[PDB]
């Protein structure tokens, strides 16, 4: 009775993931010491 | 040192160097060899990411 | 012992004995592939292949010579107990046919109704 | 000392260094003469092991 014959059935093994780094990396606004912000709703 | 004239400084963020020269066994009739690091050859690694 | 401070020899002590030798390994060629716990003739070892194997990789076959429990025959054929049984590599199935075929056992229970058969594994001449 | 701006160091573990030039005598006719160190060469030695 070996453990490959009970590989495929995946619900009875322990599931543990393989914890790592995911997602996206922040994007940063660069351009504001560069300009003189001017805001007004009426442009 | 300050080769002709010129002032090198000393590498830093180098944390740990490790020197990993390979291993072998001569077993029965076969030889098994773990290969290390090849002279001259070296591997600059991010740890334990 | 690298840079040891004097020279030294070595004297190998043989010994022939490696392994049991109840199961061998087998890597798989492009058309052949493996279920766990069924019966193939990979690279010329009949055997138990202990695990899934697809392609490329290495695949345990088990060839303790025990008795086993099969199905998987040509059930045209009478498997009376005792009778010879083959591998038939073209069909991939157990047959007392022999003719050009490999002999891998003898049958020990013979075809039930469910066409099971138990059956000694014979050594891999 | 500095050389056209290199800076060349001290060489460290040398523990010791010994000087053995030969030793010679005129017995008789011959000359016996136990050759030391060429000059122009020098040996490393890993002591007494």
């Amino acid at each position: 009775m070996t453990f490959s014959s009970t590989s495929n059935l995946k619900e009875l093994l322990r599931k543990v993931v393989l914890d790592v780094e995911l997602g996206r990396e922040q994007v940063q606004l660069l351009y504001k010491p560069i300009y003189d912000s001017i805001a007004d709703s009426n442009l | 040192h300050l080769l002709n004239g010129s002032m090198y400084p000393s590498i830093k963020n180098i944390s740990t160097v490790i020197y990993y020269d390979g291993w072998e066994v001569t077993v029965g009739k076969k030889t098994y060899s773990y290969k290390g690091v090849t002279p001259g050859k070296g591997y600059l690694i991010r740890p334990k990411r | 012992f690298k840079g040891q401070p004097t020279p030294s020899t070595i004297t190998q002590i043989t010994r022939a004995k490696i392994s049991d030798g109840k199961s061998v390994r087998v890597i798989l060629s492009e058309g052949e592939s493996t279920k766990t716990q069924q019966f193939y003739l990979i690279n010329g070892f009949f055997g138990v292949a202990m695990q899934d194997g697809e392609k490329g990789d290495e695949v345990t076959l088990q060839i303790e010579q025990a008795e086993y429990e099969t199905d998987n025959i040509v059930t045209s054929e009478a498997f009376e107990a005792g009778k010879l049984i083959y591998w038939d590599n073209t069909a991939k199935k157990f047959t007392t046919t022999s003719a050009s075929n490999r002999l891998v056992g003898r049958v020990t229970d013979g075809k039930d109704s469910n066409n099971v058969i138990w059956f000694i594994l014979l050594p891999q001449q």
